[PDB]
């Protein structure tokens, strides 16, 4: 996608992650561990759920028209019946075509965008304590236990309180 | 002695391909299907009022065909004809069936209103072995085959003001003798004529004697022509032989009737929309089934798949093997 994570930097997805569509895995002293950021996921999920709403919302109720199948050959009028009928149904196909293109073209690039906004979200929040390891990770330069990570995913993660271990850490 | 935080998304054991702008297929964690492919095979009976013609073609049960005489006085949101409707009186042809098949259809009603037609010199009712009825000769049920009365058919005259605020519909005929025997012992005349005006347009039909293919007993046809009486204004009928005249009018409506070919079977089940291989569901937008549809129907395309894609890409672990 536009955005360069999904199938991008980030090397692949998680087959392992159950709970939701983005999220986050640690190593720190104290092992591993994964959970999902239930934001992105949501935020990715109504866009997509607003777009397939929008897409199957009934618009035309047609009763009377005209004959479509023709049991005897009568020429000019059916002729026109028939370039009408066929007209119409190459018209409606390419509509639905290039609707399926344009709307999976950019669910593609709204879910690569969400994958994005949340590793720019984090980085932020991370301030000088971690650095861009290129792969989709930080680098945390502080003893970071179990309720630091926590503290990381649900955004009260007090940068201040660690700055100085980190930046000894990063220069030298 | 750090930590690693890494973020990353979601993937599938068993994507499904989509197509996009820039790929004709492309694997995504999930898709949902826009196009209908398939039909219960069966014409669903509710919520719209199906009538199914059995034997019977929609002009047959206009005219009054008698093993049509079930559909007297019938409406339909949708009239189904069946392959195996077949004709058992009069041979007929109506110049334009398309149109008066077209014009009934939509209407949605057989609502027949008989009026008292004066054909002062002239035998009423007559009949014909093409036309059972019960153990002897017939005709059509809202057509009145006019003959000779003792050897006169005088120039009949006839007017029926519309003096309602709806439509008439009228319904009538020509018959065309295949001998001049026929013609002469019929109606006296030589050569009938049959003059059908309102004060804005009128119709002449001059028969034309002569042999058609033999069709139940009779090398003999009627045709069949109609007429719409607007509020205010007056039927005239003008004729001096050959007239099938009409019994009365048929009320016209306007609204969402139809009809449509089918041999599908009818159920009890509820379905907006009708298609001639059965009922379709509603809820995608598209569908590949029948460009012949009845209701609330999603738009006929030309492809059998259309996938949209509900999920994002999916990207698995690098196989080993
Ligand atoms: C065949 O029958 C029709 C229907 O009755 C006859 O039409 C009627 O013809 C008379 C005159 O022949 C018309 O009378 C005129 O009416 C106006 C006012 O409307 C009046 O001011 C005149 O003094 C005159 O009497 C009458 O309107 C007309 N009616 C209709 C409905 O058209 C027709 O004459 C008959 N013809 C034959 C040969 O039998
Ligand atoms: C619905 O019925 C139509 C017409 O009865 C089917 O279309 C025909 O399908 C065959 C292939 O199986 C084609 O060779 C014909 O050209 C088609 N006929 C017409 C008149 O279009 C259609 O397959 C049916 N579809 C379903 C889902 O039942
Ligand atoms: C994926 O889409 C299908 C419809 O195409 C749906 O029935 C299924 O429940 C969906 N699964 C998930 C995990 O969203
Ligand atoms: C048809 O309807 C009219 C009035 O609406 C009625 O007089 C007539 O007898 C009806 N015929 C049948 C067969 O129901």
């Amino acid at each position: 996608g536009l955005f360069g994570a999904i199938a991008g930097f980030i090397e692949n997805g998680w087959e392992g992650m159950i709970d939701g569509w983005y999220g986050f895995r640690h190593q720190n002293s104290e092992g591993t561990g994964q959970a999902a950021d239930l934001k992105s996921t949501q935020a990715a999920i109504d866009q997509i759920n607003g777009k397939l709403n929008r897409v199957i919302e009934k618009t035309n109720e047609k009763f009377h028209q005209i004959e479509k199948e023709f049991s005897e050959v009568e020429g000019r009028i059916q002729d026109l019946e028939k370039y009408v009928e066929d007209t119409k149904i190459d018209l409606w196909s390419y509509n639905a075509e290039l609707l399926v293109a344009l709307e999976n073209q950019h669910t593609i690039d709204l879910t690569d965008s969400e994958m994005n906004k949340l590793f720019e979200k984090t980085g932020r929040q991370l301030r000088e304590n971690a650095e861009d390891m290129g792969n989709g990770c930080f680098k945390i330069y502080h003893k970071c236990d179990n309720a630091c990570i926590e503290s990381i995913r649900n955004g009260t993660y007090d940068h201040d309180v660690y700055r100085d271990e980190a930046l000894n850490n990063r220069f030298q | 002695p750090g930590a690693t935080l890494c973020l990353g998304h979601h993937a599938v054991p068993n994507g499904t391909l989509v197509k996009t702008i820039t790929d004709d297929q492309i694997e995504v964690t999930n898709a949902t299907e826009l196009v209908q492919s398939s039909s219960t095979g069966k014409i669903c009976n509710n919520p719209h009022r199906i009538l199914d013609g059995i034997d019977c073609t929609l002009i047959d049960a206009l005219l009054g065909d008698p093993h049509c005489d079930v559909f007297q006085n019938e409406t339909w949101d949708l009239f189904v004809e069946r392959s195996k409707a077949f004709s058992n009186c009069y041979p007929y042809d109506v110049p334009d069936y398309a149109s008066l098949r077209s014009l009934v259809a939509s209407s949605g009603t057989l609502e027949f209103i008989t009026e008292g037609f004066t054909w002062t010199g002239v035998t009423q009712n007559g009949g014909s072995n093409a036309c059972k009825r019960g153990p002897g000769s017939g005709f059509f049920s809202r057509l009145n085959w006019l003959t000779k009365s003792g050897s006169t058919y005088p120039v009949l005259n006839v007017t029926m003001p519309n003096n309602d605020n709806f439509d008439k519909l009228y319904i009538w005929g020509v018959h065309h003798p295949s001998t001049n025997q026929e013609q002469t012992s019929l109606y006296v005349q030589a050569s009938g004529r049959v003059t059908v005006s309102t004060r804005r347009s009128q119709q002449t039909i001059i028969p034309n004697i002569g042999s058609r293919p033999w069709v139940r007993m009779t090398s003999a046809r009627i045709s069949i022509y109609w007429t719409i009486v607007k509020p205010g204004d007056v039927l005239v009928i003008n004729s001096n032989g050959n007239l099938i005249a009409p019994r009365g009018y048929f009320k016209m409506r306007t609204g969402k009737s139809s009809i449509m070919r089918s041999d599908a079977p009818i159920d009890t089940c509820i379905s907006e929309c009708i298609t001639p291989n059965g009922s379709i569901p509603n809820d995608k937008p598209f569908q590949n089934v029948n460009k012949i549809t009845y209701g609330a129907c999603p738009k006929y395309v030309k492809q059998n798949t259309l996938k949209l894609a509900t999920g994002m890409r999916n990207v698995p672990e690098k196989q080993t093997r």
